[PDB]
RNA sequence: ACCUCGAUGUCGACUCAUCUCAUCCUCGAGCUGAAGCAGGUUCGAAGGGUUCGGCUGUUCGCCGAUUAAAGAGAUACGUG
RNA sequence: UACUAAGUGGAAAAGGAUGUGAAAGUGCUAAAACAGCAAGGAUGUUGGCUUAGAAGCAGCCAUCGUUUAAAGAGUGCGUAA
């Protein structure tokens, strides 16, 4: 099993999965298929390795906390947590948590909120 | 380097250090102090070494207190000379330490940190030290 | 504590006749003897397919013996019923070995020929000319012969060349 | 082998024993062997 | 404390007194994702899967007045699945969960007050 | 300033050495930022050996060529 | 009547030590204790600063929330990532 952050719009120049016995030419078309709904983003993909050289892949969301910068309206958070540079409404956090649901292993939407609350505090952002 | 600025007389007599710790007997400022178990003369150089060791292993979180201070002077006749004909010049100050005097003490930092800092300092002093916690 | 641990002496062929200082353990593979010391403080009592040893006193030496002889009895029993073995991978470039009857030889980087007498009660076998498997009755003898074989070319961290115990992870060092 | 008068563990797994009336210490890293007090 | 242990036994005993299924499973070869995945598949909030120590299980079953159920929890790692109402689906869920994974044991349990064995798990599934 | 001033002849060189190990080589071993060659440090070890010359009264030293090595000291700074 | 395993007795320091005896407390423990062994030790994170190459590990910045019996923005080892 080797995870990699293959870009969603491009898949063709490369060899570190070739030592796995992966047939690169047959899977490059598949990477550009389902990912075409979210072009221009770097999508992480899990790669299981079956003995028979069959393979099944699982795409994931764009990395957490990147979205928090957008909701805050500020390009970068504080280097010091005590310095409350930004503030975000709890309703806006609901919009963010829903996007991450496929990646998040959180049991409930209410718990999914709590998981994002520990990420908002890393940026020093107030939860209002 | 700890040193008196100026004194009255330059060549005082030696001061004994075999007693039971008149003054400085108990910890007074921190929650952990260093206590000797055998009185001896410890000079300013060792004092500075212990102070800088504690400062370096302390960090910007707490404080450290020094209790003793080299008030008494000490003479040393120069090299290659017959005795007699006056008394030698003063060379190095020294703090008299009677057995059982708190002399170093720190505070406001984790407990194992007091233990490690005081043990680090104690290996620079000639006297056989002992860790003491502040009373309740 | 191992000292008071129930030894399950299965009555397959293991018979244990106790003397003043002899313990003769015999089985399908071969008789094994244990030389007891004078005035051993342990007390050896055996029940039907059950063996248990007890200490007369609580002194430190008796406490030690209570475990050492329990372990030795268990080891002798398992050896006489099953037999131990050690596995050697003699890996290298020109490194190889084979057996000439009672005497095993080795071929290493030595300009000198190496021969090693196989003692009594031990059996050696070479599946692959670079692969050795020593088989014996007592753990002590087979281990002694294994380290005797190993002494001629110890493993080194730079290259895997040398005599290596089976299931051993040797350290690695990179020299340019 | 480090013949040092004050032996103390350096690694976490460095265990100290007393073999032949001489305290020592053994670690998987052979750079920590000590002896003699 | 003695009180804390008694409360845990009493709570478990009371739960087993209203259950429609108690099924005993070895927790061997169960990954953290598998622990969350099996619980997630058990979807409907009427069922639980928990690794429970044998001594608690034994006292709880004993005080719930269960018998011959000791063998399921005897000398083995023992997670428990306990469901409510329609209990049959829970057994199929755990049976298809192992099969999807490398392995897992399914010792047996009680279904609607009736003992079943390990072999009978397949019948129910 | 304690024995010797009604005398204990003091530097160096030559001859003969003997002893200690805090080891220079030969001997055994551990570690290494020890690939090998070559090393560095440490442990064990006193059985044996430890060069020839220029300058200086010289020990000491500098230099030259060597050897496996050109050890550190003690013996009234061994030895009229 | 105890203690000593060192010829301690029958010389000596700073310091180190699961030597060993005694006493006073204190924790767990038979609804099972410690050690060993068999399983798992997860998610948001490949967070960002930055190094062809730093993404749990070249270092640095707050360094936490969630699922769960369990869990470190990873114990250390160990990777150009
Ligand atoms: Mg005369
Ligand atoms: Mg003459
Ligand atoms: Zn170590």
């Amino acid at each position: 099993i080797a995870k990699i952050n293959l870009l969603g719009g491009q898949a063709k120049p490369g060899p570190a999965l070739a030592s796995v016995g992966i047939n690169m030419g047959e899977f490059t078309k598949q990477f550009n298929e389902k990912t075409k709904d979210k072009q221009g983003e770097m999508i992480p993909c899990v790669i299981t390795a079956y003995n028979d050289k069959s393979f099944d892949f699982i795409l994931k969301t764009t990395p957490v906390s990147i979205l928090l910068k957008q909701a805050a309206k500020l390009e970068k958070g504080a280097k010091n947590a005590k310095t409350i540079v930004g503030k975000i409404t709890m309703a806006k956090a609901k919009e963010i948590a829903q996007y991450k649901l496929v990646d998040l292993n959180a049991n409930t939407v209410e718990a999914a909120l709590k998981m994002v609350l520990g990420t908002a505090k890393q940026m020093g952002i107030e939860v209002i | 380097m700890l040193q008196p600025k100026r004194t009255k007389y330059r060549k005082p007599h030696n001061v004994s250090y075999e007693g039971k710790a008149k003054g400085n007997s108990y910890v007074a400022f921190g929650e952990y102090g260093l206590v000797a178990t055998k009185g001896n003369w410890i000079d300013a150089r060792a004092i500075e070494s212990a102070r800088i060791a504690i400062s370096k292993c302390l960090g910007k979180t707490g404080k450290m207190w020094i209790r003793i201070f080299p008030h008494m002077s000490k003479t040393k006749k120069p090299l290659e000379v017959r005795m007699g004909s006056g008394k030698g010049n003063p060379e190095f100050w020294v703090a008299v330490v009677k057995q059982g005097t708190v002399m170093f003490e720190v505070a406001n930092i984790p407990e194992s940190q007091m233990i490690k800092a005081l043990t680090r300092a104690g290996h620079k002093l000639p006297v056989t030290w002992k860790i003491l916690k502040r009373e309740e | 504590k191992i000292g008071n641990r129930t030894i399950t002496l299965d009555p397959a062929k293991v018979n244990l006749n106790f003397q003043k200082d002899h313990i003769a353990v015999k089985g399908p593979l071969g008789q094994i003897e244990l030389k007891l010391p004078p005035n051993l403080p342990l007390k050896f009592e055996l029940k039907d397919n059950n063996l248990q040893i007890t200490r007369n006193n609580e002194l430190k030496q008796s406490k030690i013996f209570h475990g050492t002889y329990n372990a030795l009895i268990t080891n002798a029993i398992i050896g006489v019923t099953q037999g131990f073995e050690k596995k050697l991978r003699l890996v290298g470039v020109g490194y190889r070995a084979n057996v000439e009857g009672e005497t095993l030889n080795l071929q290493l980087g030595y300009s000198h020929p190496i021969k090693e007498k196989i003692p009594k009660g031990l059996t050696v076998k070479v599946e692959k000319n670079t692969e050795i498997t020593i088989s014996g009755i007592s753990k002590e003898l087979v281990g002694q012969f294994a380290t005797e074989v190993r002494k001629w070319r110890k493993p080194e961290p730079y290259k895997g060349k040398g005599v290596l115990y089976f299931d051993e992870v040797i350290v690695r060092k990179a020299g340019k | 082998m480090k013949v040092r008068a004050s032996v103390k563990p350096i690694c976490k797994d460095c265990k100290i024993i007393k073999r032949h009336q001489i305290v020592r210490v053994i670690c998987k890293t052979q750079k920590h062997k000590q002896r003699q007090g | 404390a003695k009180k804390d242990k008694a409360q845990q036994v009493a709570d478990v005993s009371h739960l087993l007194s209203t259950s429609a299924g108690f099924v005993i499973f070895d927790y061997t070869s169960m990954s953290a994702i598998e622990a969350t995945s099996i619980r997630k598949k058990l979807f409907k909030n009427g069922s639980k899967i928990k690794v429970i120590k044998n001594n608690i299980l034994r006292r709880a079953l004993k005080a719930g007045k269960f018998e011959g159920i000791d063998e399921t929890a005897i000398k083995g790692k023992l997670a428990v699945a306990v469901g409510v109402n329609e209990i049959v689906e829970t057994l199929k869920a755990v049976d298809g969960v192992v099969k999807a994974k490398e392995a897992m044991n399914f010792v047996c349990g009680y279904f609607d007050n009736r003992a079943f064995n390990s072999a009978d798990l397949e019948k129910i599934a």
